[PDB]
């Protein structure tokens, strides 16, 4: 998945 | 604004596990609590991506720019949009337009992970 910061 | 962390890690906590609109919600009582913060929102991007919506993602992420650049983020973050926005289209097979938000993405700040997945939206691009 496409990284949450 | 520790309430805004919790907020923000409780919406991540959720994505992770695919519960999107649980995530969106608490990315919104993130935004509400802290609006200057660019990163909800590109967060949310996140969210609908994986949800498979292309077109809202880029939204999301052309608007989490316009924040960051109001209110002076993060270049690196700035960069991490536009390199979303680039995988957005390479999930879409338009390699050319990928390839030039990862180059947008690389002129905000060079980052290995981008360029690698340049390179390699290059290299489809060539081999057929
Ligand atoms: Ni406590
Ligand atoms: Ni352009």
């Amino acid at each position: 998945m496409e990284e949450v910061f | 604004s520790k309430q805004a962390l919790k907020e923000k890690e409780l919406g991540n906590d959720a994505y992770k596990k695919k519960d999107f609109d649980t995530a969106l919600k608490h990315y919104d009582k993130a935004k509400e609590l802290d609006p200057t913060n660019m990163t909800y929102i590109v967060n949310q991007a996140a969210v609908y991506f994986e949800k498979g919506d292309y077109n809202k993602c880029r939204e999301l992420c052309e608007k989490a720019i316009e924040v960051g650049r109001e209110n002076r983020e993060d270049y690196r973050m700035i960069a991490y949009a536009y390199a979303r926005i680039g995988n957005s289209y390479f999930k879409e097979e338009k390699y050319k337009d990928a390839i030039h938000f990862y180059n947008k993405s690389l002129a905000e700040h060079r980052t290995p992970k981008v360029l690698k997945k340049c390179q390699q939206a290059e290299k489809i691009l060539k081999e057929q």
